[PDB]
């Protein structure tokens, strides 16, 4: 497979606003057996950080040399599997590979959901830190229409699961009123997640539990996103208390063996001008895509 | 005065942008065949308002006493050729209030010799979610007029807003207004016939939330919902003979509608106003209403239903006082379902303030009798039509104060219904009211 | 006080009804009868009816069956949970009546979501499920099992994604309109009227697109290729990547069909994940156009044409 | 009462207006917005004043998209009406009923929150102002007030310092006594009128120090400093620049952010502005534009508009 990989970070690390980007650069350093190798020998890693590239929006994204082009981590993934001559990260047989493809699916379509939710729509999170990071990201004249765009997103998704000076004193009212709701919706927050979790718990257990799976990896990276905020110590305890210190202590070792990793199977490239996003290109793009 | 006057020739002052060709047909037909004095000074003023109605003139002046043999001199000021922003507002009969904004422009004579007038159109307010106009007039004769509309408009219509009509399309009308009558009908009386063709895509929905109510969620509703597009032809004519188009104190009106869309149905409507003061300063006047609508089906053994949009529909602070809008008529569920014939009369006794530190003011009591029925009528006979549509009808009294300005008329009044069916939304008590057509 | 002896007379309500409304409801409407011979124990307040986009008869057992997957698979669902047996014919075939379950046909607008099917109960105090309503009741009966949960977002996630796609973009109007649209159609401009009903799918055709792409926060997980139905360029830097989309749901989709076939053996009666893996073969299986996905079902999954067949005869007689 | 008259003194100003020069016209707070706007401005009258207003914004949803605003001012009463979309009702009353007392009324309706009722009582003395405001009035069965007071008083003692007090009363059921809070307030003008200073201490020993200072003709300055042991503050500054053509305002905050404000004159009718707030420590930033029409309503207007 001859192609390249972009994704969202920089200086070889991918940033915590994108769970799948990731869960992405922890799958190719698991390819270790010669059948697993073949699958991602010939990739590179790019961090472009520019969605300009995505045929939909978001940044994993394989382009395979000859546009042929692919995006999420799911469909990665998928598309990675189907080019296996059959001739660390498992592989899983054929007789349960439909029960894989739904866990990975479920993953992503439910528990992500989540994850945005503790970005960009909690405010002890978004407001000092989430903000932050893209003046970092992208250029000076791009650092304020990316985070109001991905928080206007992130609601429409979890909207229907997670919902003179006398008047500055009246105001200052409001301020309590904003406490008062945001200990309200903290409460379907997290009967939400131990719902979606308990359920992915359970369904993982009909496969082997003493190997690690493509489905897996973007499981555990919600999870250290999500505890890796600083927000993170109630959720935390919440999970804790209801599922097992010994259990998620499992989890979290996991987690740090997947980030303590060699970059020796990675092979990087430095973005080119075309790929880069400046503003020379960015409105190129804009008059390109009008005409 | 009775001195046989001729008039051979008129002299016109700044009447450069309108073409010679078309201002003589307006002079010819107007203000030289006068053969005295008294038809001189009437045929001058029937020009003037000519020329005040087609947008040639903001105002005319005419000097006649230069001379039997004279010529007439007429004075025009040019109204402005380029574009003109204007904003304003207007007052619907149901209680909402709309405000526009209008870009106008005059076509140069050389491009067309027939005065042609282009404007867009754009409207909003509480019912109107959106309403853009495109507007183009064209004078082709001194008593004849040919419009071409162009419209997208959204917005809500029936109680609480329940529903959400679109409509898009287009208008052609032409506008028939003679410039004398035939002396039978010292009084100025309107008449003019107009003829329109229309095409229209509109569609239905219920925006109405199904746990607030069950309201709109009857049968009949949920099979009106939908894309529908029409044709229609109609005719309309309207003689006024009443002295004040805002504030009448004699004479009486007629108008008259029909609309037909081909193989589909047949609507007709006709109404009488008719007004009698009766006291030497007009402290008393009377005022009389009646009012009558019959729709037909035209379609091949009772298919194509007809859209609740084309239906009649009574009630409200305008139509029938003392009762809700909507809120008459045969009811499905909860919903008014309309009628395919109705009779509405309406009778009101206007008195002037008693009081003389207040006697030229507007204000005015009002003691109103009001009543009428909608049904629909089996499309058999004309004969059970009216036997069924005259008996159990809906009256309803009361006294209030009405302000009737020029611009719109004003109302509050107390009312009692007299005589109404169980289902009937009654409204006893006060109501408050504005606009300009009432019953 | 004394106001409240107004009106001095009150007659019974107003009787008269239109008589070309009540036709109209009659070739709309498809009663459900019940499965042991013929009887009913209904009242018109514990009646409901079912709102679809369309219908269509099936050619081999006869019966009426709604055009879209999700519709088809409330309406299997409501029988099996209350002993029905499908319709074969209107109201306009029987004009007798009596007290039945019934499902209507409807338009979209006929509620604030514009998605259907949706619920209407009762009579005189009266219930409307909206699409959101349903899908959370149908999803609920599924939760004691986590792996049946985990295949049921799939079908509705990946599989309704692959035919949305393909029905708004690889089908004509002509198609499409037969199916989300409940329209009067001839197939032969003779009269008059046969003009104007073709030149207003000409015109409606585009709205009742968008309308759809909302139904399943399809604008969500796919908001760029909703946006460009939104707007007049037809531009290649749009049509490049769209394909690109389409030639990934589609061959995702061919595997979860390939999975499916090894499980499809039910022990008795069929549960949510048979009724719909049934409703999704029976409505491809329909289209008349040779798309993607009916083509591939019908070469290489000739056991899944034949599982959604056998379970359709637990409902029919 | 003799001295006083051989004193001189000069009337100050009223409680409201003594930053009013600092925080109404240097500052831009107020004139600030966000999206595309469009103004049609059509008066009927002078003399006996009346005109409407009608408002277009798009693109910001702090603006509402219609408003339309109708105003009649005559010799002794003004009276201002708007109506925005969602049937937001806005009315205001000024009556003098002399030259030293003037009674005001505001009334708003949100149609679905509470409608709002507010009355104002003022009377500028020879050498003293006095003002007594209320929202909500409400009286309990036993006649004890309810609702919202605020009364100042201020009078200068010198013709160039004016001091004086304010004190708010707030009761919200009546069952037990409001909270009584007392601040003070003091105001200097410079003797050459080069700078005016304004002084508010407050019940919690918060103060708000405010300077005006006009360079020219046509450049003015003003800053603005609040604080509040745990003390904080916050430093405003702002310059405005006046022309022929168009007027610029600019304002930066001690949080490190920056706002403009330029309202460009190009046709005798036609008048557009502009605005754009930026913060870099923050990543916050908004954008504004704007046009406003003038535009007579009665031929006598519209000819003295033409010439």
């Amino acid at each position: 497979v001859k192609g390249s990989v972009h994704l969202w970070g920089k200086d070889g690390k991918a940033s915590l606003i994108s769970v799948d980007s990731i869960a992405l650069v922890w799958f190719i350093k698991l390819c270790t057996s010669e059948e697993a190798k073949s699958m991602v020998a010939g990739l590179q890693i790019v961090f472009s950080n520019n969605t300009d590239l995505s045929s939909d929006g978001k940044l994993p994204v394989l382009i395979l040399d000859n546009g042929t082009k692919v995006s999420g981590y799911v469909n990665i993934v998928q598309f990675l599997h189907k080019n296996i001559c059959t001739s660390d990260l498992a592989i899983v047989r054929k007789k349960d590979r439909l029960l894989e493809y739904s866990l990975l699916n479920y993953v992503d379509v439910e528990i992500s959901r989540l994850t945005d939710y503790q970005l960009f729509l909690n405010t002890k999170n978004y407001n000092e830190y989430t903000k932050k990071l893209f003046s970092k990201l992208l250029y000076f004249p791009m650092w304020y229409n990316t985070p109001l765009q991905l928080r206007s997103q992130a609601r429409e998704n979890c909207e229907e699961i997670i919902g003179k000076t006398f008047k500055i004193a009246h105001k200052n009212k409001i301020k309590g009123k904003q406490e008062l709701q945001q200990v309200k919706y903290n409460l379907q927050f997290d009967n939400r997640l131990q719902s979606c979790v308990s359920n992915w718990l359970a369904a993982r257990k009909k496969l082997d539990d003493s190997v690690i799976l493509s489905s897996d990896l973007l499981f555990l990276a919600n999870l250290y996103v999500q505890l890796g905020l600083p927000d993170g110590n109630r959720i935390r305890s919440k999970l804790e208390q209801t599922f097992g210190s010994e259990l998620l202590n499992s989890m979290s070792n996991k987690i740090d063996d997947f980030v303590h990793r060699p970059s020796n199977n990675l092979e990087q490239r430095d973005p080119q001008f075309r790929e880069q996003g400046n503003v020379v290109m960015s409105l190129y793009n804009l008059a390109c895509k009008y005409i | 005065t009775l001195k046989p006057i001729r008039v051979a020739g008129v002299v016109t002052t700044g009447t450069d942008h309108i073409d010679p060709s078309v201002l003589q047909a307006y002079l010819d037909d107007t203000i030289m065949k006068s053969i005295t004095l008294g038809q001189l000074v009437k045929n001058a003023d029937v020009l003037n308002k000519r020329l005040c109605q087609h947008h040639i003139a903001l105002n005319a002046k005419q000097s006649f006493h230069f001379q039997l043999m004279e010529v007439v001199s007429q004075l025009d000021i040019l109204p402005p050729k380029t574009f003109t922003a204007k904003t304003g507002t207007n007052f619907g009969n149901d209680n909402d209030a709309e405000a526009y904004l209008q870009f106008e422009k005059l076509i140069d004579k050389k491009y067309l010799k027939l005065p042609t007038r282009v404007n867009l159109e754009i409207l909003r307010g509480t019912k109107i979610h959106s309403s853009f106009l495109f507007n183009s007039y064209s004078s082709l004769s001194p008593q004849s007029i040919l419009n071409l509309k162009v419209f997208s408009q959204f917005y809500n219509w029936n109680t609480n807003k329940g529903l959400d009509i679109g409509q898009r399309g287009a208008r052609l009308s032409l506008r028939y207004e003679p410039l004398f009558l035939h002396k039978l009908l010292n009084e100025s009386p309107t008449l003019f016939h107009e003829w329109f063709l229309e095409t229209c895509w509109r569609s239905t929905k219920i925006c109405s939330q199904g746990t607030s109510a069950p309201y709109m969620y009857s049968g009949t509703m949920l099979s009106q919902a939908g894309d529908q597009l029409r044709t229609i032809l109609g005719h309309t004519f309207v003689l006024d003979k009443r002295d004040h188009i805002m504030c009448p104190t004699k004479g009486s009106m007629l108008k008259w509608s029909n609309e037909l869309s081909p193989g589909k149905h047949l609507k007709t409507q006709l109404e009488l106003n008719s007004v009698k003061s009766w006291m030497n300063d007009d402290f008393i006047t009377f005022s009389t209403t009646i009012k009558t609508g019959y729709l037909k089906n035209l379609s091949s053994q009772q298919s194509l239903p007809v859209h609740i949009c084309d239906k009649f529909q009574s009630g409200g602070p305008s139509d029938i006082r003392g009762f809700q809008t909507f809120g008459l008529g045969p009811r499905d569920l909860y919903d008014a379902v309309g009628g395919d014939a109705f009779v509405s009369y309406g009778l009101s006794v206007f008195s002037r303030l008693p009081w003389k530190k207040v006697e030229k003011s507007n204000f005015r009591l009002h003691w109103f009798f009001n009543g009428g029925k909608l049904v629909n009528h089996d499309n058999t006979s004309l004969g059970n039509c009216i036997g069924q549509l005259s008996k159990e009808h809906s009256t309803s009294t009361g006294i209030g104060l009405v302000l009737r300005h020029p611009m719109a008329r004003f109302e509050l009044n107390f009312t009692l219904p007299i005589t109404a069916h169980e289902n009937d939304l009654i409204r006893k008590g006060f109501q408050f009211g504005l606009g300009l057509a009432f019953l | 006080r004394i106001f409240d002896t107004f009106p001095l007379q009150t007659y019974a309500a107003q009787t008269d009804k239109d008589e070309a409304v009540a036709l109209e409801i009659q070739r709309r409407s498809y009663t459900f009868t019940e499965r042991g011979g013929g009887s009913s124990e209904l009242t018109v307040e514990g009646t409901y009816k079912l709102g679809v986009y369309n219908v269509f008869l099936e050619a081999n057992t006869g019966a009426a069956l709604a055009t879209d997957p999700w519709c088809l698979f409330v309406q299997l669902a409501l029988c099996q949970k209350n002993g029905l047996v499908l319709p074969t014919h209107s109201q306009e075939q029987t004009p007798s009546h009596t007290c039945n379950h019934e499902m209507l046909v409807l338009s979209r607008l006929s509620n604030p979501d514009e998605a259907l099917p949706i619920l209407v109960e009762g009579y005189k105090k009266r219930i409307i499920r909206s699409t959101v309503a349903i899908s959370e009741i149908m999803r609920s009966r599924i939760l004691d099992d986590a792996e049946q949960l985990m295949y049921y977002t799939l079908l509705d996630t990946v599989l309704y994604d692959c035919w949305i796609t393909q029905i708004i973009f690889c089908a004509s109007d002509a198609q499409f309109m037969e199916l989300y649209s409940c329209q009067k159609l001839s197939g032969s401009i003779v009269t008059p009227l046969d003009v104007e009903n073709s030149l207003l799918q000409k015109l409606s055709a585009k709205s009742l697109k968008i309308s759809l792409t909302k139904r399943n926060k399809f604008q969500f997980r796919h908001r760029e290729i909703v946006k460009s139905m939104q707007g007049v360029y037809h531009n290649h830097h749009n049509s490049v990547n769209q394909e690109q989309v389409l030639n990934v749901l589609f061959e995702n989709s061919k595997q979860v069909l390939l999975g499916l076939k090894d499980m499809l053996k039910s022990d008795g009666q069929p549960t949510y994940l048979h009724l719909k893996i049934a409703s999704y073969i029976l409505c491809i299986t329909n289209v008349k156009e040779p798309i993607k996905l009916k083509t591939f079902v019908e070469n290489e999954c000739k056991e899944l044409v034949q599982f959604a067949q056998d379970t359709l005869k637990n409902f029919v007689q | 009462h003799s001295h006083r008259q051989s004193l001189e003194l000069v009337n100050p100003g009223t409680v409201e207006n003594l930053n009013k020069e600092v925080s109404r016209d240097v500052f831009l707070s107020q004139y600030f917005f966000t999206g595309l706007r469009a103004d049609l401005n059509k008066a009927f009258s002078m003399n006996p004043a009346f005109q409407t207003s009608h408002t277009f914004s798009i693109g910001s949803q702090a603006l509402p998209k219609y408003a339309f605003s109708a105003l009649f001012a005559n010799d002794n009463l003004f009276a201002q009406g708007n109506i925005d979309n969602d049937l937001s009702v806005s009315g205001r009353l000024n009556y003098g009923w002399d030259k030293k007392n003037i009674s005001k009324v505001n009334l708003q309706i949100s149609d679905g929150q509470p409608t709002m009722c507010q009355l104002e009582q003022d009377y500028q003395a020879s050498d003293f102002s006095v003002n007594v405001k209320t929202l909500n009035p409400s009286f309990s069965e036993k006649g004890e007030f309810t609702g919202v007071a605020v009364a100042s008083f201020l009078q200068s003692v010198t013709p160039q310092l004016a001091l004086g007090l304010e004190t708010l009363y707030s009761r919200t059921d009546g069952s037990a006594p409001g909270d009584a809070g007392v601040s003070y307030l003091t105001r200097y003008v410079s003797k050459k009128q080069d700078w005016i200073f304004s002084g508010q201490l407050q019940a919690n020993g918060a103060l708000i120090a405010s300077l005006w200072r006009k360079v020219a003709q046509n450049v003015e300055a003003g800053i603005e400093t609040t604080l509040q042991p745990t003390v904080e503050g916050s430093t405003t500054i702002g310059a405005k620049y006046e022309y022929r053509q168009s007027v610029y305002r600019g304002t930066l905050d001690s949080n490190g952010k920056v706002a403009c404000f330029l309202e460009r004159k190009v046709l005798p009718t036609l008048s557009v502005l502009f605005c754009g707030e930026i913060d870099h420590f923050k990543n916050d930033t908004k954008i504004g534009c704007g046009l406003q029409f003038e535009t007579a309503g009665n031929q006598e207007l519209l000819m003295l508009q033409q010439g």
